[PDB]
């Protein structure tokens, strides 16, 4: 089913600097009742 | 002497079972039944032989 981005299961890693011109690694963790899964996207300022 | 070095090595061991293990979990290559069993496995094995 949808869940928000906001549930307290959802855990980031890392800081955006959004003072800094740059490129940044951010994976997000949702601890799932079975596995936790992990994705990781770059985010240019 | 034996006793200060495998003091050493169940400490050292337990510590790397339990960053590889909190690493498979948190990246997704083990189970959370098998994040759970072996948590208790350390808990119970990993200890003064």
């Amino acid at each position: 089913n949808k869940v928000d981005y906001s549930d307290d299961r959802i855990i980031q890693e890392g800081d955006v600097d959004i003072n800094k011109a740059g490129v940044y690694d951010i994976t997000f963790r949702y601890r799932g009742k079975f596995k936790i899964i992990s994705s990781s996207f770059k985010v240019t300022v | 002497k034996i006793k200060e070095e495998l003091d050493q090595y169940v400490i050292d061991s337990k510590k790397y079972f339990l960053d590889s293990l909190e690493e498979a979990y948190n990246n997704g290559s083990i189970s959370a039944e098998s994040y759970y069993k072996y948590q208790t496995e350390a808990r119970e094995k990993f200890v003064s032989p």
